[PDB]
């Protein structure tokens, strides 16, 4: 009658993530999670610790994906085919759009690194996604006549959800990347008063209480003005139209003349992730990219997309661009080691590009992380808007979640769990 | 339909081309292939008589029912011998039996009261026993024009 | 190890023993430990401390400074277990009684850090590492470790659980090559399996069935002799204690025939006899892929195996135990038969299956489920009533039970089986309520039955006939998943029925063809892709519905699309074409200057591929050589050598070599030798046969990258 946790991944950290869930009668897997930065088998969660029975499809029930960065469904198509599970993987609509560009995406990184030892290969992308059964908000689907999920609306990406998984009686509902302050890019998160019995939240941003936009926006018109160049790396998806937009409307009413381009090969969605953008919540100065006019003097900005500065066209075009002393470069992300991308951001400015040569840098170099996520103030209330019987702290880190704990079992006396990467979690109702 | 836009205005205000009668002004924005969804589904009046006199004959037409009001054989037959498809897919989305146990076992009604369609498995197919209405104590059934009595005393 | 990165070892050791700067992070430590694992592991790790005497600095402090963040002591820990690997570097560790000391209590062993998974891991795993040296087993010994593992193999994160008990296997099986250690985990072992908590007990038998199987000394059998009563009497407890840790420790103890030299086949013999009808099933299939075995237990597995099959067909129209729980619930009996088809199917294969191995009994049973499962059977009791009111539109039975009746391929046998069974999966396919998750594994299924019929046959025509006006509705469900699995399936006939007159009789006669070439502009990528991969295993027949017409389609999709998926699948078409043989100059050019500006990198490499095919298939070199450069292959090959993306840059290097061997076996010749021997090859094959952060994972690099902390940088979602 219990209800078990455990993050398989997510513990303590802001790399994998993994939460395995057993509720009373059935199993459920959520967040199937990644992570960059490593060259081996060391990068998918251990699975290992769950086929200590029969194999998967008898054990697990459903696998649940929140949102489509790579540090929560980038492990589905290692994890539908090698290790082998047959069973529904219920995502949102947006994500089951968006997620196999994002993983065909990396996948050109893992190759690319030579690691592809134990790996999901295009085939598995395509015969996993045929896995899915996508749900719609608000509107609640049943699985095995007892266990039953409801989505919701948290926003941080075009398609997330706050996933709510019930069993009759007791229920539980899981949070992925949220945000409260209704920021004009999708909105605050809404979460029904249904009193779970536990809560899983995120601590990205704890320790911290609009800047942004304005900050940017005064940098690249100020370099801009210069004769100067911009570079900003972005993946294929993801945070390229929430910067696109943002040049757009700032430019239309400052009726600037420098050629913008985002240039993501992969897809078009340039005008395609648009189509999904409306039912939830095309472009005018915005052409195509090329290696052509990667060169040519004037002002520019340049939107690659190999990742946090992997290789293919960032790092190219970067390591072209050093030697210049009016041109900058922004990271709008987070960056993963082993890579210039964060060499770069955290000091680091005499480089070694192929071979034993030398490679100066004189730009400028800023990190205004565009990323979506809550604080004390958002998450407080959030938990305050649910009732929870406990709340759980994932995909954060280890200071942060240790003093967030006191408030939150201090101001709305509740017990909150803080557990590490694999300690089992029982929770009784 | 002759009832069209009152229709679809209380369905709105609560590519499609709605049109009031078959004769007037459809008979000028009739492109083929269609698709025509027509008066009442009994095939005994209205205007999808007239369709299914005229698409009757060409074995790559189709009728496609969507209403389990009217069996559908005996339905469809005073048509025959008619050589175009008869699919026959229903659409309802009522309580089905497992959700009206479900439901029940919830609300805990002290008694039930259902026609004699429900508390015997259905006529097609004698086999099954899952699909009679299972509820404790047993539910009293009424058959055609009777005289029940709920049986509670003040 | 080497100076470039010796210079860097002082300033990052000084860093990482002071805490004033900024926290460490966890995959440079990890990358880190493994530099020193492959630089120190491979060599002397003596004359590197003596060179060095910076790390010693660090491994000293560690246990001084009492204010270390949780992880760099973690990293310090594995760094002192990895040193001390042989006896000379033990010793050397030893000035100071170092090792005793951060392994011991003057380390975190007591300490107020004892909260953290991470540092017991790393404490367990540099254990782990020290110990493969009479001394080091000895110093566990005296000093006192065991004691302490033993509790630790308790706590709540599996990942030192797990470790621990590797541990206890390994400080054992390097013992005995009885000793204090040796003798004081056996009788631990055998005094926890007498015990009555079900977590210790789970810990000794799994640490038995690692220590059997992955050793098989003569102290293994001399130990299971002795174990053998302990184990068995296991099975006297209503429940069974650790049903799966049990079953595992049965099925590793059985594969050897040493063990197998009397009371073994018996307890194993009462296990089936006693096991519920959820551990029993993978026992007696394990039993069963053993090649030796008396047979009359092999029988017993074999029938306590097919029990649910050969009872549900004594409940339909042609013990006790089992059918029990097929009438619990609907959760317990569909994963009982979902078990069941998926063990009797994984034993189909193996030839040591049994004798004679039933063939029609097994179909009969596995159609009745499917039938009934669809919602169309006939009940003949009580029980066969309650479980077609069960089972009924299910679908891991259905699913299960599609991949079981796919695999009775390898089953021969005469026509009448083969129709049996298509008599059902032709139902199953054009059956109103089915999942996409089913279709799917239902076609696989339809496809392995008709490709193992002993021109064709009487019945081949009449149901491809009735089934194509099946793949004509399947193939515009309104589920991209559908539209995608009735294409593949197609495929499959289209590569395996190429020349049968009767089933292209078959299927111009129906509208197949005449759907996919509409298909071709669906919203969804996926389908387009696997509509036009469809189409082209297709018009490599002469299928066409009522070849260029399909051509300009395809290169339209390849000169501006909205995704990737279709112009990478239609490359791929492509060369499946120009290798077979279905104005050839101006087609490859036509392709190659149209998939050259394309600016995914799959596309570019198929690209190269198709050139590839193409250099191959031509290759008088002078006429030769200028078809093949009217083209523009050299083009894209020195415009796409130096490229951005890698994999394109070893196809390229690859097509070159090809090339330059060729013309050496054999603009002008002299001019296009010259342009091609001008730059380098095997230097350019090697620095792109690297990897693509060579640098950036190099141990000077990552020292760099982290004793240069205190910028910008939290962390966030990639
Ligand atoms: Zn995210
Ligand atoms: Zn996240």
């Amino acid at each position: 009658p219990e209800i078990r946790v455990t993050p398989l991944g997510a513990g303590q950290d802001v790399g994998r993530s993994c939460i395995l869930v057993s509720i009373a009668g059935k199993n459920v897997m959520l967040d199937c999670g990644m992570h960059m930065g490593f060259n081996d088998d060391r990068r998918f969660p251990d699975f290992s610790y769950i086929t200590q029975n029969g194999r998967l499809t008898d054990f697990l029930d459903c696998v649940i994906i929140s949102h489509f960065h790579l540090d929560h469904c980038g492990a589905l198509p290692y994890f539908s085919e090698m290790v082998g599970y047959d069973g529904p993987i219920y995502m949102t609509h947006p994500t089951q759009a968006i997620c196999p560009i994002l993983l065909e995406d990396y996948r050109k990184i893992a190759v690319d690194k030579k690691g592809e030892a134990n790996f999901f290969t295009s085939q598995m992308i395509k015969d996993c996604m045929k896995k899915v059964v996508a749900v719609h908000l608000h509107q609640t689907v049943q699985v095995d006549d007892e266990l039953e999920i409801k989505a919701y609306y948290a926003g941080h990406v075009l398609g997330a959800a706050m996933f709510q998984i019930k069993v009759g009686s007791e229920s539980v509902v899981y949070t992925g990347d949220y945000n409260m302050t209704p920021d004009r890019h999708l909105g605050a998160a809404w979460i029904d008063k249904c009193r779970p019995n536990l809560l899983i939240t995120e601590s990205t941003y704890a320790t911290t209480i609009r800047c942004r936009e304005r900050d940017f926006l005064k940098k690249v018109h100020e370099t801009v003005e210069r004769g100067g160049k911009v570079l900003i790396p972005v993946f294929a998806l993801g945070r390229a139209q929430e910067l696109c937009i943002l040049l757009e409307t700032f430019w239309e009413r400052m009726n600037l003349k420098v050629p913008i381009y985002f240039s993501t090969g992969l897809t078009e969605k340039a005008n395609h992730y648009y189509k999904l953008f409306i039912p939830w919540t095309e472009f005018k100065h915005i052409k195509a990219f090329d290696r052509a006019f990667a060169d040519n003097p004037g002002p520019m900005v340049v939107f690659a997309t190999p990742g946090m500065l992997h290789a293919g066209q960032s790092l190219q075009i970067f390591r072209k661009w050093a030697g210049n002393e009016k041109n900058m470069v922004i990271m709008p992300g987070y960056c993963v080691q082993g890579t210039v991308g964060h060499k770069i951001l955290s000091g680091q400015r005499k480089l070694e590009m192929e071979g034993r040569q030398v490679l100066e840098v004189k730009m400028q170099v800023e990190y205004m992380s565009f990323s979506a996520h809550a604080d004390a103030k958002g998450i407080m209330q959030l938990v305050g808007q649910a009732e929870p019987e406990s709340v759980l702290l994932v995909h954060g880190e280890a200071k942060k979640m240790e003093f967030l704990k006191q408030k939150i079992e201090q101001e709305l006396r509740v017990n909150c769990y803080m557990p590490a990467n694999g300690e089992t979690v029982t929770l009784p109702t | 339909s002759p009832v069209a836009n009152s229709s679809l205005e209380f369905s709105q205000i609560f590519k499609l081309k709605h049109y009031p009668s078959i004769h007037g002004d459809f008979s000028n924005d009739f492109r083929q292939p269609c698709v025509v969804f027509t008066g009442h589904p009994s095939l005994r009046f209205g205007d999808v008589v007239h369709f299914m006199e005229l698409w009757g004959k060409s074995s790559l037409n189709t009728v496609i029912f969507t209403e389990p009001d009217f069996s559908y054989l005996e339905a469809l037959a005073p048509y025959q011998p008619l050589a175009m498809k008869c699919i026959y897919c229903p659409i309802d989305t009522r309580l089905n039996f497992i959700q009206v146990s479900k439901l029940l076992k919830e609300v805990q009604p002290l008694h039930v009261v259902c026609p004699e369609q429900y508390t015997q498995p259905p006529p097609a197919q004698s086999h099954r026993m899952d699909l009679m209405i299972d509820c404790q104590p047993p539910a009293m059934s009424y058959r055609r024009a009777e005289v029940l009595a709920l049986p509670f005393k003040r | 190890m080497d100076p470039e990165c010796a210079q860097l070892l002082p300033a990052l050791c000084a860093v990482l023993v002071d805490p004033r700067q900024p926290v460490a992070d966890d995959t440079c430590l990890e990358k880190l430990l493994d530099w020193f694992k492959t630089v120190t592991e491979g060599e002397s790790s003596v004359v590197l401390l003596q060179e060095h005497p910076c790390l010693v600095e660090l491994l000293s402090h560690v246990l001084k400074v009492q204010d270390l963040s949780s992880g760099v002591l973690s990293f310090s820990l594995r760094l002192a277990g990895t040193f001390a690997a042989q006896e000379n570097c033990f010793q050397y560790l030893q000035q100071g009684e170092l090792l005793p000391g951060l392994f011991g209590e003057p380390g975190p062993l007591g300490r107020a850090t004892w909260a953290v998974p991470t540092v017991r891991s790393g404490w367990i795993q540099g254990l782990r590492s020290l110990a493969q040296h009479p001394s080091a087993l000895r110093f566990l010994a005296d000093h006192g470790a065991v004691d302490t593992i033993f509790s630790l193999q308790g706590d709540s994160s599996l990942f030192v659980a797990s470790a621990a008990s590797q541990l206890l296997v390994h400080v054992l099986a390097l013992s005995m090559r009885w000793p204090a250690c040796a003798q004081k985990i056996m009788d631990h072992v055998e005094e926890s399996l007498c015990s009555a908590a079900t977590p210790k007990v789970t810990q000794a038998l799994n640490v038995l069935t690692t220590t059997f199987g992955r050793c098989q000394s003569p102290w293994t059998e001399a130990l299971w002799v002795r174990l053998s009563p302990r184990v068995a009497c296991l099975l006297e407890r209503d429940p069974i204690p650790a049903a799966h840790s049990f079953v595992d420790l049965l099925l590793c103890v059985a594969r050897s025939p040493v063990f197998s030299s009397g009371s073994l086949w018996e307890t194993v013999a009462r296990a089936l006899s006693c096991l519920g009808p959820t551990h029993m099933g993978p026992l007696a299939l394990g039993i069963l892929k053993l090649e030796h075995c008396p047979q009359a237990l092999r029988t017993q597995a074999f029938q306590v195996l097919l029990q649910p099959l050969a009872c549900v067909l004594k409940a339909t129209v042609q013990d006790a135990t089992t059918v029990d729980t097929l009438l619990a619930s609907k959760s317990s009996c569909a994963g009982l038969l979902c078990r069941t088809l998926a063990h009797l199917e994984e034993l189909q294969p193996l030839p040591q299956r049994p004798s004679p191995w039933p063939q029609a009994s097994l179909l009969g049973a596995t159609v009745t489920v499917l039938r009934l499962c669809d919602g169309s059977a006939a009940p003949a009791s009580s029980v066969g009533g309650h479980l077609c009111g069960t089972l009924a539109g299910c679908v891991r039975v259905q699913r299960a039970a599609l991949d079981f009746l796919g695999t009775l391929s390898q089953g021969t046998g005469p026509q009448e089986l083969v129709t049996q069974a298509l008599a059902v999966l032709l139902e199953c396919l054009e059956s109103p309520g089915s999942s996409p998750t089913v279709l799917k594994k239902a076609f696989q299924a339809t496809l392995r039955w008709l490709l193992s019929s002993p021109d064709l046959g009487p019945l081949i025509p009449q149901f491809l006939r009735e089934l194509f006006p099946v793949l004509q509705k399947r193939l515009c469900h309104p589920c991209w998943e559908v539209r995608d699995s009735a294409l593949e399936f197609l495929t499959q006939l289209s590569r395996h029925w190429g020349g049968q007159a009767d089933f292209r009789c078959a299927l111009l006669a129906s509208e197949v063809p005449q759907l996919a070439l509409q298909l071709l502009q669906d919203p969804e990528s996926y389908v387009r892709a696997s509509a036009v991969t469809a189409m082209g295993q297709l018009s490599s027949q002469g299928l066409h519905a009522p070849r260029q017409s399909l051509f300009l389609e395809l290169l339209h999709i390849l000169s501006v699309d909205s995704e990737g998926f279709p112009r990478r699948a239609v490359m791929q078409v492509f060369t499946e074409w120009l290798r077979d043989g279905h104005d050839t100059e101006q087609f490859v050019a036509t392709v190659l200057q149209a998939a050259s500006r394309d600016l995914d990198w799959e596309v570019r490499a198929q690209g190269l591929e198709l050139a590839l095919v193409f250099l191959g298939q031509t290759l008088p070199l002078t006429e030769a050589l200028r078809a093949l450069c009217h083209v523009g292959l050299f083009d894209f090959a020195f415009c796409a050598l130096f490229d951005c993306d890698r994999p394109v840059a070893q196809k390229s290097c690859d097509l070159l070599l090809f090339l330059r061997d060729k013309i050496a076996s054999y603009q002008e010749p002299e001019a296009v030798l010259a342009m091609l021997r001008s730059l380098d090859l095997e230097g350019l094959r090697s620095t792109l046969a690297e990897s693509s952060d060579h640098v950036e994972k190099s141990p000077q690099s990552l020292l760099q990258d982290m004793l240069a902390t205190g910028g910008f940088l939290e962390a966030d979602c990639y």
